[PDB]
């Protein structure tokens, strides 16, 4: 039972794309094929084009409840 | 603006050629003489014609805002913006039926991106409009000098 | 104007827009049930 | 072509007693409390946001109506006409905010 | 100390009050809210129906339903936080003090 | 002069509660919320001051439109300070025919004595106290009043239960507030309002009675 928005919005971007790029840094694993560029943000970037980021959002509603989104089900805006 | 109820949509129409005639009664409780004849048949002369409960509307219908919260139902817009589309496609469909450019879309769509955008424009969640309205009338309130 | 300001914010610095188009506190308190009356943003309303 | 009354005072129960010459239908004030204790706090709602406007809009400033109505619902939340200053930061609940 | 006495080690104040405060505030400790007017209604109507200052501990009347309604809606001792919570309590103690 | 103007004020503040008494249920017949102040002179007594339509007369008492054994009485009081004395007298009026809710027009100013002893009867006598100064206007007629309707408890808990909210964290309306009293809304009701918007054009937004 989840009611909620089902876009992406700019601050669940920001904090998905910079996660992601730390999951990128810190020697983590990269999860695409690339071509050879040296900055976390543009890899954690392409990764959210290709539906590739495995991130869960807990979006918490103002009781305490949380909803569990995928970044893959979430229709990002272009 | 004027008022409805049940039994006052039921007064006005059926019951002033059939409570104009003859009865030249006491004010009971400061009432018309006419006005218990009209209860008199209201109370306990019909049972099943209470249909007049949806003759008048038991109330307004709910806006498309309060009823289907507008991120996730489509097409839920607000009811002057309902207004605005309206009189824009009664006006596309007058100046789109003669203008000979290639017009590849109907009102069925041009319908459905203006209400689109109506969804898509609405306000995210972790917007903090508090500080974006503390700050449009604490930035213009700068710029007022006494002159 | 500093003082001005300053209260407003400080008095309407918790006010975010919950997941529920609802613009609550920071305590859960409702103030209002769609942002503004209609639930839009001020940028993006300008070609509606 | 509509003839309006401005006075410099305010009497609400004045004017109620000249009703067959004065469209009572539209009446406005600035005061808050006078609106509030006549006509209630869901018009004294609609009467700061105006009495708002009414201010940035002598001095050409125009603001958004969707930032008012914020501040109309926000001091008209506890039913009175609180203040936004150190005697409404009473009613609020975190103690390092105040 | 001004609102106290050295002959007997209790306070001037009257009684028929303090009860009153003491039944509410340990109601909005809960945070109930519906029945701080409850409370005070329940106390005039006891004692308008009879006099009795011999009541020095407790009321029955009045424990009753401060003891139904922290018992009963017990769960909601953290949602307490609501600015209308604390707005009356910072109100009832207030009018005490002062 | 007291012919006209007496005549004119009861018949307004008779219009008033006759569009106050259908703005919470009991039934007003259409032809009795648009006398046109010849029919209340037709009928009723022409000459306040002698007599004619006395505090006596001009009394009525209207049934709610679900059950008629819960009803409400219009009452007119003769003198202008109505203190305990008349209090108890119409009191005698409720008991003998079995009701509980009452509505009192003073003319002036009722004591501040009586005002405690109508508050604090009962919750079986809720008994109303309205001025006749704030009866002329009809504050629910004013562009910028919205439709205030009454909420029953099946659609309180459905619109806690949609926004995950309890009832300490919704807005608030004093029960001293003119058009709560109005509609005559005791503590913990919720109130469905309506708003007039020129953002959207219309804006539910609910509150309690507290
Ligand atoms: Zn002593």
């Amino acid at each position: 039972k989840r009611i909620t928005t089902p876009y992406m919005t700019k601050y669940e971007r920001a904090r998905v794309l910079g996660t992601r790029a730390l999951q990128i840094a810190m020697c983590a694993p990269v999860m695409v094929e690339l071509e050879g560029e040296t900055d976390p943000l543009l890899i954690a970037m392409k990764e959210l084009k290709a539906r590739k980021i495995p991130i869960i959002i807990r979006r918490y509603l103002p009781d305490g409840s949380y909803e569990d989104w995928g970044v893959d089900e979430l229709i990002i805006t272009d | 603006l004027l008022r409805r109820g049940a039994f006052l949509s039921y007064s006005q129409k059926i019951q002033e050629a059939v409570k104009a005639l003859k009865l030249e009664s006491e004010n009971r409780n400061g009432r018309s003489p006419g006005t218990q004849e009209m209860l008199r048949m209201w109370y306990e002369l019909d049972e099943e014609s209470r249909r007049k409960y949806q003759k008048k509307a038991a109330a307004c219908p709910d806006p498309s805002l309060s009823v289907w919260r507008p991120d996730i139902y489509f097409a839920s817009v607000s009811e002057t913006f309902e207004t605005k589309v309206d009189d824009y496609s009664q006006e596309w469909a007058a100046q789109t039926e003669k203008s000979y450019e290639k017009s590849e879309l109907s009102l069925d769509r041009l319908r459905t991106l203006l209400q689109l955008k109506w969804q898509r424009s609405l306000c995210e969640p972790g917007e903090a409009v508090g500080l974006l309205a503390a700050q449009s009338i604490g930035e213009p309130s700068t710029q007022m000098t006494l002159n | 104007s500093g003082y001005l300001q300053r209260c407003i914010i400080k008095h309407l610095e918790g006010l975010v827009v919950q997941y529920d188009l609802t613009v609550r506190d920071s305590d859960g308190s409702v103030v209002q049930f769609l942002y503004g009356e209609d639930g839009l943003d001020i940028p993006k309303t300008q070609f509606l | 072509k509509e003839l309006v009354l401005n006075t410099e005072g305010i009497n609400l129960p004045e004017l109620f007693k000249y009703a067959e010459v004065l469209d009572l239908r539209r009446l406005y004030s600035n005061d808050i409390h006078a609106i509030a204790n006549t006509y209630g706090i869901e018009a004294a709602l609609r009467v700061i946001e105006k009495e708002i406007k009414d201010v940035f809009a002598v001095y050409g400033i125009a603001v958004d109506p969707r930032h008012l109505s914020l501040v109309a619902d926000y001091m008209c939340f506890e039913g009175v006409y609180k203040p936004l200053n150190r005697f409404g930061i009473r009613s609020n609940s975190s103690p390092l905010q105040q | 100390l001004r609102g106290s006495c050295l002959n007997c080690h209790m306070l001037t104040c009257p009684r028929a009050v303090i009860h009153l405060l003491l039944c509410q505030l340990r109601v909005l400790e809960v945070g109930a809210l519906q029945a701080v007017y409850e409370l005070e209604r329940i106390l005039n109507r006891f004692l308008e129906e009879n006099p009795d200052p011999s009541a020095s501990e407790i009321r029955e009347e009045l424990e009753q339903y401060t003891t139904e309604i922290v018992q009963n809606n017990l769960l909601g001792s953290q949602g307490a936080h609501v600015k209308n919570v604390c707005e009356s309590k910072s109100k009832l103690i207030a009018l005490f003090w002062k | 002069m007291d012919d006209e103007e007496e005549t004119y004020r009861l018949w307004k503040i008779r219009k008033t509660i006759m569009q106050l008494c259908h703005d919470r249920g009991y039934l007003v017949t259409q032809d009795e919320l648009d006398q046109t102040l010849e029919e209340f002179k037709a009928q009723f007594g022409d000459k306040p001051s002698e007599g004619r339509p006395r505090r006596t007369d001009l009394t009525v008492l209207v049934a709610h439109n679900d059950d008629p054994t819960d009803q409400m009485f219009v009452f007119f009081p003769e003198e202008p300070k109505v203190g305990i004395k008349t209090i108890k007298v119409y009191c005698q009026r409720m008991q003998e025919e079995n009701i509980t809710r009452a509505l009192i027009v003073v003319q002036q100013g009722m004591t501040p004595s009586a005002k405690q002893s109508l508050v604090d009867m009962a919750p079986k006598y809720i008994l109303e106290q309205f001025l006749q100064q704030e009866l002329l206007i009809n504050i629910t007629e004013h562009e910028l009043v919205p439709e205030h309707v009454v909420m029953t408890k099946e659609e309180v808990t459905e619109l806690l239960a949609r926004y995950k909210l309890r009832e300490n964290q919704l807005p608030r309306i004093q029960a001293g507030d003119p058009v709560a009293r109005y509609f005559g809304i005791k503590r913990g009701q919720v109130v469905k309002i309506i708003r007039p918007s020129e953002t959207a054009g219309r804006y539910i937004t609910y509150r309690l009675v507290q």
